[PDB]
């Protein structure tokens, strides 16, 4: 009676569509998001304090045209992966303390063996690990379709260290960043618009980077205005500065929570 | 699939040591932290270790702390932990997890450590 079932969100990389695939990144901001919170049009994800277990997590279930399917658990606080299932096993990234460590402790509870990765899950850490930059890992359909079944093989001893952390990297920018940022997903849309793999430019990677502290500025914003600008990057790699809300409204689609409203 | 198995309990007097072994089988734990939990009767586990790598720095909680040690021997594919200045509050069921701070999923049969 009691474990508690999480909110499923489906996608399958097999016979995918821009359609499909936006549909998709918008279920996952569905379920992130009452949107119940807005600060300058922007939704702001649920405050991590105070917060019951039972709205914690959401899932999100892989699968691909080798028929192989694979569950993530997302933050939703943090629209981030935790960890994932699969079949009678669960991997769970090393937790940054002890709450959290009791937090996933209510995730795939029905698994018969239960890991704890030695590293936690932050792209520099993911990419020693991998032995690769996000510069030089690509995205599209096909390395996501890639990731899934390598996350699948770990369990079955199929999948090196290595390629489990570029398929972490993959997974995240493809689900994680794009329900975070709009720009994001529509970076992901193109790949699939033309069945192109490419590895995001700099644009996308500061923005990665710059997350949190772009909902800092929203939310600590005189009307709007913020006191220091932010740097990013176009697509060429040169820096821009942003200098107020309503320059990220068609980029950023969820803020952490900050300060309260 | 890597599985593991306590090791080393016993019968101790206060201020007392014993090394307990988690011996992984399967696969390695190279890649994987390792929790070391106990349970003592009419009271709830609690953790006691969380080793890491290689990777992160080992963490105590700080009851154990300067008292117990983690170590691991990779190829030998173990995570120890060496109980020292052991007290009758010690007592207890150890167990090895790959988890750390909080823990349910499977325990696992431990190993049973009585100081008296
Ligand atoms: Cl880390």
């Amino acid at each position: 009676i009691f474990p508690k079932q999480y909110p499923i969100i489906n996608f399958t990389t097999a016979g995918a569509t821009v359609q499909s695939y936006t549909n998709f990144i918008r279920a996952v901001r569905g379920r992130l998001t009452t949107g119940a919170d807005v600060r300058h049009e922007i939704p702001v994800l649920p405050n991590r304090v105070g917060l019951p277990i039972n709205q914690r997590f959401i899932l999100v279930e892989l699968s691909n045209h080798a028929e192989l399917s694979v569950t993530l658990a997302l933050d939703v606080t943090n629209a981030y992966v935790v960890g994932y299932r699969a079949g009678n096993s669960a991997y769970f990234f090393h937790p940054d303390n002890q709450e959290d460590a009791e937090a996933i402790t209510h995730l795939f509870t029905d698994v018969q063996n239960r890991y704890t990765f030695a590293f936690g899950g932050n792209y520099d850490r993911l990419e020693q690990l991998a032995g690769n930059l996000r510069e030089n890992i690509e995205l599209g359909n096909g390395p996501l379709e890639e990731a899934i079944s390598a996350l699948y093989y770990y369990s079955t001893g199929g999948t090196q260290l290595p390629t489990l952390a570029r398929s972490f990297i993959i997974c995240i920018q493809m689900i994680s960043e794009a329900a975070r940022f709009q720009y994001i997903e529509g970076e992901m849309r193109t790949r699939i618009r033309y069945n192109r793999r490419s590895a995001p430019d700099p644009s996308v990677i500061t923005l990665e980077n710059s997350w949190g502290r772009l909902s800092t500025a929203i939310q600590e914003s005189n009307q709007g205005a913020f006191a220091s600008p932010i740097q990013l990057q176009r697509r060429n790699g040169s820096k821009f500065s942003v200098y107020d809300v309503s320059i990220l409204i068609p980029i950023i689609a969820l803020m952490v929570y900050r300060c309260a409203p | 699939q890597v599985q593991l198995v306590e090791t080393g309990g016993g019968l101790v007097q206060p201020g007392g040591s014993l090394t307990l072994s988690c011996a992984g089988s399967g696969g390695t734990l190279e890649h994987y932290a390792i929790g070391w939990f106990r349970q003592a009767p009419g009271k709830e586990h609690e953790w006691l270790v969380c080793n890491r790598g290689e990777y992160g720095s080992t963490v105590y909680v700080d009851s154990v702390k300067g008292r117990f040690t983690a170590s691991r021997d990779n190829a030998k594919n173990t995570v120890y932990l060496q109980l020292n200045s052991l007290k009758p509050d010690d007592t207890g069921i150890y167990y090895c997890v790959s988890g750390c701070y909080s823990w349910r999923g499977p325990w696992g049969q431990g190993t049973q450590v009585t100081v008296s």
